[PDB]
Parts: structure tokens; C-alpha cells; sequence
């Protein structure tokens, strides 16, 4: 009675775009993404300067 | 049953009745309602919402 919900401004279907961009950003560049623009790096070679 | 009259749910709010004449069940559901939103843009800009 006079009791409402909601909805929230973002729905799962973009959540889960967010979640995908982060993983294909630290997957394929390291953390160079998240100071400026990405770089490429080879898997093994990330792992070799973490 | 052939003994009750009325319906309840969880929180005690009558969600059935049976009519006397035609002995036969109604549901109930309330009317509807909600909140009203305007969306509108400066009105220095414009005058439609
Ligand atoms: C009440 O009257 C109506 C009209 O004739 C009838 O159909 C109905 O069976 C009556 N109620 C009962 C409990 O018999």
C-alpha cells in the first residue's frame, strides 16, 4: 500500500559488459590500461614481471 | 473447504472471497497505482514535458 520498487539504472546484460571489458583489458595489456592508453604483452611475458 | 468464506495470505491481507448466492470463489486484486515522474528540459531551453 503506497509501497514501491524500483528498478535499478543498470541492468545485468551491461554489468556483465563491464565485467568483460575489464577481463579483456588486464588479460591482453597488464596493467597498463588502467594508467593511460593499453599496450600489448604476451602472457608469459606479464607473468614474468609479476 | 465447504466451511470458509474468506482467503488470506501471508501477511493477512484478504486475497479471496466466495460469493453467498452462487457458492463459487472470487479473487480480489486492488486497483492500480504508482508514482508520476515529469521529465522536462531547463526552461530556459523549452516548455515541453
Ligand atoms: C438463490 O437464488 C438463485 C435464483 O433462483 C438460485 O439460483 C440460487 O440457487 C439460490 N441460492 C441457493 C443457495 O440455492
Amino acid at each position: 500500500n503506497g509501497l514501491t520498487v524500483l528498478p535499478p539504472l543498470l541492468t545485468d546484460e551491461m554489468i556483465a559488459q563491464y565485467t568483460s571489458a575489464l577481463l579483456a583489458g588486464t588479460i591482453t595489456s597488464g596493467w597498463t590500461f588502467g594508467a593511460g592508453p593499453a599496450l600489448q604483452i604476451p602472457f608469459p611475458m606479464q607473468m614474468a614481471y609479476r | 473447504l465447504p466451511f470458509q468464506q474468506f482467503g488470506r495470505d501471508i501477511v493477512d491481507t484478504t486475497d479471496a472471497v466466495r460469493d453467498p448466492q452462487t457458492l463459487e470463489i472470487l479473487d480480489i486484486t486492488p486497483c492500480s497505482f504508482g508514482g508520476v515522474s515529469v521529465i522536462t528540459p531547463g526552461t530556459n531551453t523549452s516548455n515541453q514535458v
